[PDB]
């Protein structure tokens, strides 16, 4: 794959894993993000888990209009949290519009995992980037400039771990020559020790000239919340 | 050695956690190893045939256990994953 489909594969993997990192707390999972939010049930549950708030009763009815009602409850809830929904409609989610479903899940990740970040009076995506730059500043083999190419060799992720948890990782053993191995190391440590499920495909990140920045921001936001 | 036995015990404990089971490890019957060496990562895939008691009844199981080592990982000896656990 290249360009839009390559980024779609990355968003599908990472956004599915992020949703599952929350849904596990409610005793469930999704598998296929193009299918498993169409009825609105696990979308409403995801919003309850990440917000700690109660949404209206889900409708388990099998008809398209029941599912549109559920997705509208989800979208009404998201709008109530100050989110301006552009080019998102309940019918298109229920009808399995993959790009709109991914866009909706991104809007949820941004609102509930990134927007309220505040670092040195810098908010949201820019605050998260500033945090990453501050934490990795002394690691000369890291240069965080963005949420895409700066993360491809795995050293930024490994440096975030070393910076906070030097009991887990000997950063001195790492270099840029094994980007796939480095990403896998960060993900294996974070899954076992930081309760952050693996959300990237290391081969896909390393082999794409510019990886998907929404997927990378999603995963990096989990390190921010683990270490905050 | 202790290590093949330790991995078979890990397999039974992981199966017990995953399947809400109470299998009691008896012994390793046999082990096959497959090795890979990447730059820093080194991997062994263990194909373990083991005996365990299912309500006191001794039964044979095959467990697939993946053991991954990286020299930068210092919190534990390695990463271990049960991939498969089935009666044979």
């Amino acid at each position: 794959l290249l360009l839009d489909p390559a980024w779609e594969k990355q968003q599908r993997k990472t956004f599915t894993a992020w949703c599952n990192s929350h849904l596990r707390k409610a005793g469930t999972q999704i598998e296929n993000i193009e299918e498993d939010f169409r009825n609105g049930l696990k979308l409403m549950l995801l919003l309850e888990v990440i917000s700690g708030e109660r949404l209206p009763k889900p409708d388990r009815g099998k008809m398209r209009f029941h599912k549109i009602a559920n997705v509208n409850k989800a979208l009404d809830y998201i709008a109530s949290k100050g989110v301006k929904l552009v080019s998102i409609g309940a019918e298109e989610i229920v009808d399995g519009n993959v790009k709109m479903t991914l866009g909706m899940i991104w809007t949820i990740i941004l609102r509930f995992a990134i927007q309220d970040i505040s670092v040195e009076e810098t908010s949201a995506k820019e605050g998260l980037l500033l945090w990453c730059q501050r934490k990795t500043a002394p690691y000369r083999n890291v240069n965080i400039q963005n949420f895409h190419t700066s993360w491809k060799d795995g050293l930024g992720l490994c440096a975030l771990i070393h910076r906070h948890r030097p009991d887990l990782i000997d950063y001195s053993k790492l270099n840029k020559d094994d980007p796939i191995g480095n990403i896998n190391l960060a993900m294996e440590i974070a899954e076992k020790h930081l309760d952050i499920p693996k959300m990237l495909d290391a081969e896909d990140i390393v082999n794409t000239p510019k990886p998907d920045e929404r997927a990378i921001m999603t995963y990096v936001s989990c390190f921010y919340h683990a270490f905050a | 050695s202790l290590e093949i036995e330790e991995l078979a015990r890990f397999a039974v404990d992981e199966h017990n956690k995953k399947e809400n089971a109470l299998l009691e490890f008896v012994r390793v019957v046999k082990a096959k190893e497959q090795h890979q060496f990447h730059m820093s990562w080194t991997w062994t895939m263990y194909y373990l045939t083991l005996e365990a008691k299912d309500g006191g009844k001794k039964k044979l199981y095959e467990a697939k256990v993946w053991v991954k080592h990286h020299p930068a990982y210092i919190a534990d000896i390695n990463f271990k994953e049960l991939q498969e656990f089935k009666p044979v």
